[PDB]
RNA sequence: GAUUACCCCUUCUACCUUUUGCAUAAUGGUUUAACCAGAAAAAAUCUAACAAAGAGAACUUUAGCUAGAUACCCCGAAACCAG
RNA sequence: GCCUAACGAGCCUGGUGAUAGCUGGUUGUCCGAGAAAGAAUUUUAGUUCAACCUUAAAAAUACCCCAAAAACCCUAAAUUCCAAUGUAUUUUUAAGAGAUAGUCUAAAAAGGUACAGCUUUUUAGAAACGGAUACAACCUUGACUAGAGAGUAAAAUCUUAAUACUACCAUAGUAGGCCUAAAAGCAGCCAUCAAUUGAGAAAGCGUUAAAGCUCAACAAAUUCACCAACAUAAUCCCAAAAACUAAU
RNA sequence: UCGGAGUACAAAAAACCCUCCGAGUGAUUUUAAUCUAGACAAACCAGUCAAAAUAACCAUAACAUCACUUAUUGAUCCAAAAUUUUGAUCAACGGAACAAGUUACCCUAGGGAUAACAGCGCAAUCCUGUUCUAGAGUUCCUAUCGACAAUAGGGUUUACGACCUCGAUGUUGGAUCAGGACACCCAAAUGGUGCAACCGCUAUUAAAGGUUCGUUUGUUCAACGAUUAAAGUCCUACGUGAUCUGAG
């Protein structure tokens, strides 16, 4: 848990909130070309805008 | 109205006396 | 009979120590609110339900930005026990039309214009 | 051996359930949050006179958009392809 | 009863919570509890409550 | 729910009817097969024909008339009358 | 009473699919919205209207709502009305059925025993698959499907169970006056002076009345000392247990 | 049925076999017309106000008044009168044109929506202990008692409520068998006394065992005879009728 510590440090209370663990793409092709964007990430960037 | 600052502007019964009416049964010169 | 509660104006007079405790600005009030609902509209009167509905606070734990005008503050005072209110801070200022899609709102109450550059 | 008369949470005689130390802290945590709530509402940015009709064109436009969308309610168009597309039921391989 | 009320080291008191309607407590309290300040409950008067 | 493993473990107060509220110690059912209970088009809405007129007579008409489609249960008394 | 195993009036057939505001029953899947009672009634076991609600349609304003404003003897919580603002709701027209047998909690009252899980009204809330061990009504909760991910909300053992007060020491006027059968500090009345460095015409007990004991004042001497005690039920008590390894 | 005041404290509305007043018409003359904007009220039926305009009369005249003035009243149909108009304690007062008793000889459809028996809620009534001393006790408050009052608990009595059962929870007393509580009748230990002993009164502790046989009454209860260490109080669906009895 420890959500109070995370809020003190500036991070989100939930580790799934706008952290580097969520925004970054989880998979990519071996050759190196980027993978198609996630459905969740695109939706999350529409409510922020 | 109660909450308005102009409450009680029409008060008059405290200006004149009560003037007890001369009742038919209570008519007596109570001095 | 249970009726609405009238909040006396003496409650909303801040002490000189309040500004230092909560990090407020003694001279210039902040410009925008960030309102997050905490508790439930259930087991509460109907007039509190409508005020929550008309402020865009239907879903809990979702920040919503409102002005600091007295008209909005009049409604917030009714449901001030169901919401969490924090000021909106702008370290980089207002976003422009170029950086609309890169905005992110941190938990501490500041809006970062450029988020995860490159 | 010792019973609570009637239902144990309603009536003249109830259960003696006391308040716990955890419950006291929950009340205080909510009180501290609400103490901060009534400070940020204390000092508005604009006064009552300066907000007189500051945003009314947007409010008027929002209502006009509502009227326009609600007034467009009408049955949709009917085309020949929908009626003639039913004959494709018995399409065969000759 | 005034010195014990002036030097109270507890930030929250019945007078502050009830009048300001904190936590929506007015749904539980009686309209007379605004004046009684929590020192009176029915016909019972507890003098130790501040 | 599971589990290498049927139990052992953990989590769950039968089902309808009737009620403010039924695991209730309120009602009904041993179980199986067969049989057993929503029906009407005056005004209306939807679709179409023709339109100041419509209908294959008889009528309705200040956008109306003609046609179609959309509708309203089963079991049970003590009794009453005549032969 | 008896008249073919039921006679407050036989049996059979027909009228007969008698009629029941009363009881029971009402058969595939999935999806959308969704109501607790104001008024009349041989009426309160039911119906017909109003409100609310459903389906379709038209239109513009609906909620929140500041100042001003609403009674005369005293009078609380607060309502009505209304611009801004926040927000999308509301009205009208055309079709409609259900419901009209209510339970508790908080608040203002009434009847009662300032009794009821009691009863009659008004305002508000609820009817979790979580929490209060069990739990319709209390608290946390915007009820979708799949995952062997994560953060949080209400919330789990409640306080005190309290009171020792122990040295030393007593002699004058004087049975003060009055009172009474007798009233010697000590039924009552009245006064309350006075010897001795020290001791009240008496604080308590006692005597028929006296006598006598004790307490105030001598000296001696110096921990602290207001107050806080309250019986029992019937099948068998009822998680087990624990005063400190770091808790917003 | 209709009106006024409180319950209903400040716009409206708002109940009880709730607390208090009334109305079912009189007196008088100013004998109070016709026609129409707009509204209050309201389910409906009903009820209320009302400018302008016209006529009446000071020749550019409409509120009948007084009695808390608010209530002083009745729908259709139908009947009678000239056609104008009138007609009900239809008071069960939104009114069936005209109709009572009894059923333990009873029948049917239902209700635990609604009573009697039982449980449960509550403690007025009932029971048990303590706090407070005026007094009774020759003197002496508390050996034994204790008025006016305070406080806590038990759930045995009669009530109160109508919450589970009326497609059934069988109802007094005995017979048999007893389970349990302690607020103990006896048996054991002990404090106090207005306890010399004997016989007593009172309080604390203890529930393993025990608590009789007969006359009258259906009786539980009560009276009486004889006796016993004593012939306890109460709960258990006032235990126990798929074990019996049926006197009531
Ligand atoms: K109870
Ligand atoms: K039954
Ligand atoms: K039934
Ligand atoms: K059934
Ligand atoms: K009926
Ligand atoms: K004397
Ligand atoms: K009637
Ligand atoms: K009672
Ligand atoms: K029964
Ligand atoms: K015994
Ligand atoms: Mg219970
Ligand atoms: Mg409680
Ligand atoms: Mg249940
Ligand atoms: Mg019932
Ligand atoms: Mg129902
Ligand atoms: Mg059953
Ligand atoms: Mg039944
Ligand atoms: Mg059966
Ligand atoms: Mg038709
Ligand atoms: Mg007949
Ligand atoms: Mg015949
Ligand atoms: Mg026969
Ligand atoms: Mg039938
Ligand atoms: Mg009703
Ligand atoms: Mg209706
Ligand atoms: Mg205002
Ligand atoms: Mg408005
Ligand atoms: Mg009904
Ligand atoms: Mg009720
Ligand atoms: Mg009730
Ligand atoms: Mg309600
Ligand atoms: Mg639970
Ligand atoms: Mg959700
Ligand atoms: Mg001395
Ligand atoms: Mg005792
Ligand atoms: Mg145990
Ligand atoms: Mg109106
Ligand atoms: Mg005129
Ligand atoms: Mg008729
Ligand atoms: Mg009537
Ligand atoms: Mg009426
Ligand atoms: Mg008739
Ligand atoms: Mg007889
Ligand atoms: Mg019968
Ligand atoms: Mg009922
Ligand atoms: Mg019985
Ligand atoms: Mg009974
Ligand atoms: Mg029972
Ligand atoms: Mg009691
Ligand atoms: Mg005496
Ligand atoms: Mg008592
Ligand atoms: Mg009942
Ligand atoms: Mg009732
Ligand atoms: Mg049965
Ligand atoms: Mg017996
Ligand atoms: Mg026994
Ligand atoms: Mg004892
Ligand atoms: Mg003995
Ligand atoms: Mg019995
Ligand atoms: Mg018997
Ligand atoms: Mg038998
Ligand atoms: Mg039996
Ligand atoms: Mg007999």
């Amino acid at each position: 848990a420890g959500s109070q510590w995370r809020l003190q440090q500036g991070f989100a209370a939930n580790p799934s909130g706008y952290g580097p663990l969520t925004e970054l793409p989880d998979w990519s092709y071996a050759d190196g070309r980027p993978a198609p964007p996630m459905k969740g990430q695109l939706r999350r960037k529409a409510q922020r805008e | 109205y109660r909450s308005k600052p102009t409450h009680g502007i029409g008060r008059y019964k405290h200006l004149v006396k009560a003037q007890e009416p001369k009742k038919k049964k209570g008519k007596v010169e109570v001095r | 009979k249970f009726t609405r509660s009238r909040i006396p104006d003496k409650v909303f007079q801040p002490s000189p120590e309040d500004h230092e405790k909560y990090g407020g600005d003694p001279q210039y009030p902040h410009k925008l609110h960030i309102v997050t609902r905490i508790k439930s509209t259930k087991r509460r009167p109907y007039w509190e339900k409508d005020i929550i509905k008309m402020l865009g606070l239907e879903k809990a734990h979702t920040p919503q930005v409102h002005k600091n005008i007295p008209s909005v503050n009049a409604k917030l005072k009714v449901v001030k026990h169901l919401i969490r209110i924090k000021p909106l801070k702008l370290p980089q200022g207002l976003p422009t039309e170029e950086d609309m899609a890169n905005t992110c709102l941190k938990s501490n109450g500041e809006l970062v214009v450029r988020w995860l550059l490159n | 051996r010792n019973r609570i008369p009637g239902r144990q949470w309603i009536g003249k005689h109830r259960r003696p359930r006391p308040v716990s130390a955890q419950a006291k802290q929950n009340m205080i945590r909510r009180l501290e949050t609400e103490a901060e709530n009534q400070y940020w509402l204390s000092r508005p940015f604009l006064t009552a006179e300066q907000e007189r009709g500051h945003a009314a064109v947007r409010r008027a436009a929002a209502f006009q958009a509502l009227k326009a969308a609600q007034a467009a309610r009408f049955p949709a168009h009917r085309r020949l392809e929908e009626q003639l597309g039913h004959l494709l039921v018995t399409r065969k391989w000759s | 009863q005034e010195e014990r009320e002036r030097n109270n080291q507890n930030p929250w008191t019945f007078e502050r919570i009830a009048t300001a309607n904190m936590l929506g407590i007015r749904k539980v309290l009686s309209p007379y509890d605004l004046t009684h300040k929590g020192r009176y409950w029915g016909k019972f008067y507890t003098p130790e409550r501040v």
